[PDB]
RNA sequence: CGAAGAACCUUACCAGGUCUUGACAUCCUUUGACCACUCUGGAGACAGAGCUUUCCCGGGACAAAGUGACAGGUGGUG
RNA sequence: UUAGUUGGGCACUCUAAAGUGACUGCCGGUGCAAGCCGGAGGAAGGUGGGGAUGACGUCAAAUCAUCAUGCCCCUUAUGACCUGGGCUACACACGUGCUACAAUGGAUAGUACAAAGGGUCGCGAAGCCGCGAGGUGGAGCUAAUCCCAUAAAACUAUUCUCAGUUCGGAUUGUAGGCUGCAACUCGCCUACAUGAAGCCGGAAUCGCUAGUAAUCGUGGAUCAGCAUGCCACGGUGAAUACG
């Protein structure tokens, strides 16, 4: 959300990420969510985000908080003609 | 398609934003006038036939 | 101190229905106004004449309303009854 | 058309209408009024007389018409209609008055009518050049 | 003069607009913090006036520092590898904007025919 | 109080004349505060100078609809009407001046497939 | 230009995950309120449970499951 | 009365029903005649202006995707549901338009005059908070009552002084607001900053004969939101037609 009434994050992702404090980051979390923000709580745990055909991994950082998950998982594969 | 789509129109969506208009006669989504609830082409038919009240052909 | 608003799509029906009301209302109580015409609020629906293509060739459909307004100036129960009994040529709308 | 409210001339109203841009008659009319005020300032005399002299100077007589003759296209001269005469005068006036390059439009127009009454300016060069080409091509009359 | 040799003939507002980081309303706010007349000219200034204006400026963010700041912001999303920064790196529109046609101030001038 | 109505485009002037010196009100305002232009003010005068009745009557005006020039045209129209009213022998003068010609130039329709009344798009074969 | 409104829906296309008398109608047989709301596993569809479905006067109207006849195709050819 | 306010009255507008009128009907010229030119009256003169109204048929023009529809094909899939994506891609070409390239202008302030339209869970006032987008609030309204709705161009004053400029407004960064479960892909709008290209357009090519072209704003539909597009509205208002 663009507004102070937010933030937004999918409950089905926030819950799994909160359970993933005891993950130890050996495992990985798949989501079909590209609309959900990144909280700092997502840091460290790689997320496999569904671009349309596959789940592409992203490693969260302090620097990619504030943004969405889809910004790190492109939809349209293009190679300079 | 269009029968399944006309079904899926009428049952309530997951979220209310997913609403959209369709002419009950022929469920085309485009150019459906919510005041009549008809699509433009069916509207033209019935308006010729005089089966719509108060509407006639606009000269000016 | 009571008012009728008649609105429809057909000015001949509407005028004559108003004249009916006014004559009956004068019979049941003498002091009544005449009917007063209001503006014809209307809607011009503009439609593609063709099916597939031809955004440039169209057909236009005007839905007009005609409407008159009446004010009763000395009611009686006779007047109220004459208007409570009376049903008009449909296609119109009476409002009190 | 109709004469000007102030001066007893249709030429003023036509010049206003021919400077006018997108219906801005108020702007055009006001600037022409102020421009006659400027030429009265710097000359002290009849704006109608000086504008008439400028007309009479920018006013062509002969003009070319493009006509197919002998498997090509030629320029044949012809005596211009009396209406197109004034039309071309006012047209040329306004167009040089625009392409001049001074500060303000009333100023440009006023200087051009001065030069024109004095037999100077691009607008008179135009009449001279039209005569020159038509006279060069007067073999074809 | 005031961080860079602004015009001497321009008025003070327009002069301050020619600082990378400052435009007309910031100029009005600054000259109002100074209490000066904004309609005055720039060669017509005074030195103590000018120094107060310099103080308010140096409170406002520095020119070159602003350059460094925006470039750091861009470097960030280039160096993560987001979509938006791939657009920055590829030279294309970043907003949700169309590239089949009308993308000239990003792609550059008209490239060679394919 | 002589009276006339005047219509130009969508402007409607209910205008009336009294005997006076020449003062003029328009919408409870000064004619100069309502129509500041000499051109439009002279346009208003046109009947009163076509027939020499300017220095005789006061023109009292109320107006709605349209723009400033249209309101001016309406006003001169209703004025010429009321001049007829006070004196039918002004008929020839005002008719031959053309002030009784209610300007029937109304603003033309827009039409479909056209970007205005008459304007069409830019044609291209290919 | 169809498109008098492509975020989801629309949307017919693609990837993935799923169903096959079906998302949508008639005819048969059993039954009758069907459902709604909470929990859990879920991207959701959907599965497991609960609470809780009042049909109305043999008929009527709509409904779950069986069952094949059928359905459905923005599949084609203007 | 702060308000056409309140009282009062339909004078006048305005509204909208039934009528009138314009029909070469009359006069002069010419024609044999049809008719043509001029003239008068009148608001309007020559099918007054503008619409809708599109003959037999041509392009086997377009439409099986609005609908129906013959034949053929798939019918535990060419059918059906769900999530996410794409229809918004991007070396490049064309069309249509919007914005401009400025001084008949721009910034700032004050300020006059429109029409045609929409509104019930919809319009949303006044007042207030916020630079602003908007928030709050809930008046009045099922509407000639009330709202959307300051109309903007115009005009008046001051400034900028002809400059890639206070032009232009892209693109980008940060921060906001709305809508909607959700604004990365992929909405709109605001604030600040940045300030791009562009200093009037090759060969060629388009619309327009009058309240038209040009120009300025407004409204409506679709629509939660999303328009330089579409359809209507009025404001200002020309040039020219030899042929
Ligand atoms: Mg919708
Ligand atoms: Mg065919
Ligand atoms: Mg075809
Ligand atoms: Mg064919
Ligand atoms: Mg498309
Ligand atoms: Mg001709
Ligand atoms: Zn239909």
């Amino acid at each position: 959300r663009s507004l102070k009434k937010g933030p937004f994050v999918d409950d089905h992702l926030m819950k799994k990420v909160e359970a993933a404090a005891e993950s130890e980051k050996k495992q990985v979390i798949k989501t079909w969510s590209r609309r959900s923000t990144i909280f700092p709580t997502f840091v460290g745990q790689t997320i496999a985000v569904y671009d349309g055909r596959k789940h592409v991994p992203v490693y969260v950082q302090e620097d990619m908080v504030g943004h969405k998950l889809g910004e790190f998982a492109p939809t349209r594969t293009y190679r300079g003609h | 398609a269009k029968k399944s789509m006309i079904a899926k129109q009428k049952r309530t969506p997951k979220y209310a934003v997913q609403a959209y208009t369709r002419c009950e006669r022929c469920g085309r989504p485009h150019s459906v006038i919510r005041k009549f609830k008809l699509c433009r082409i069916c509207f033209r038919e019935l308006a010729y036939k005089g089966q719509i009240p108060g509407v006639k052909k606009a000269s000016w | 101190k009571i008012r009728i608003r008649l609105k429809a799509y057909d000015h001949r029906i509407l005028d004559q229905s108003a004249e009916k009301i006014v004559e009956t209302a004068k019979r049941s109580g003498a002091s009544v106004s005449g009917p007063i015409p209001l503006p014809t609020e209307k809607s011009i629906y503009t439609v593609l004449r063709a099916v597939h293509k031809y955004k440039d060739s169209r057909e236009q459909f005007e839905m007009r309303t005609h409407k008159r307004l009446i004010d009763i100036v000395n009611p009686t129960p006779q007047t109220v009854d004459s208007l409570m009994r009376l049903d008009l040529p449909s296609g119109v709308d009476i409002e009190i | 058309v109709l004469p000007d409210p102030i001066y007893n001339s249709k030429l003023v109203t036509r010049l206003i209408n021919k400077m006018m841009v997108d219906g801005k008659r108020g702007k055009s009319q006001a600037i022409l009024y102020s421009a006659f005020d400027i030429i009265a300032q710097e000359t002290g005399k009849d704006p109608m007389e000086v504008f008439e002299q400028a007309m009479k100077n920018i006013m062509p007589l002969l003009e070319v018409k493009a006509r197919r003759v002998g498997g090509a296209n030629y320029q044949v001269p012809i005596e211009v209609r009396a209406d197109r005469r004034s039309t071309l005068g006012l047209r040329w006036l306004v167009n040089y008055a625009r392409l001049r390059g001074e500060k303000t439009m009333e100023v440009r127009v006023a200087r051009e009518i001065m030069d024109a009454a004095n037999n100077t300016g691009a607008s008179v060069k135009k009449r001279e050049d039209t005569h020159k080409m038509a006279d060069a091509n007067r073999a074809f009359a | 003069i005031a961080g860079v040799d602004v015009p001497r003939e321009k008025r003070i507002v327009i002069s301050l607009t020619y600082i990378y980081g400052i435009g007309k309303q910031t100029a009005k706010e600054v000259l109002a913090e100074a209490g000066v007349s904004e309609d005055t000219r720039t060669r017509d200034l005074t030195e103590e006036e000018l120094g107060k204006i310099r103080e308010i400026l140096d409170r406002i963010k520095v020119e070159g520092d602003l350059r460094r700041e925006v470039n750091l912001n861009i470097k960030r999303l280039i160096e993560i590898g987001s979509y938006r920064g791939m657009r920055h790196r590829r030279g294309l529109p970043v907003r949700g904007q169309n590239t089949k046609n009308n993308a000239r101030t990003r792609k550059g001038p008209s490239k060679t025919v394919a | 109080q002589y009276y006339g109505t005047g219509r130009r485009k969508s402007s409607v002037a209910r205008v009336r004349l009294v005997p006076g010196d020449g003062k003029i009100v328009i919408n409870n305002r000064d004619w100069e505060d309502y129509i500041p232009f000499a051109a439009l003010r002279e346009v208003i005068k046109q009947p009163l100078v076509a027939t020499e009745t300017l220095g005789n009557y006061d023109v009292l005006v109320n107006v709605h609809g349209g723009g400033y020039t249209g309101q001016a045209g309406a006003i001169r129209h209703g004025v010429a009407r009321a001049l007829l009213q006070v004196a039918p022998e002004y008929r020839p003068a005002l008719k031959s001046a053309g002030l009784l010609t209610r300007d029937s130039r109304m603003k033309e329709r827009k039409k479909p497939g056209l970007k205005g009344a008459r304007r069409a798009p830019q044609f291209s074969k290919r």
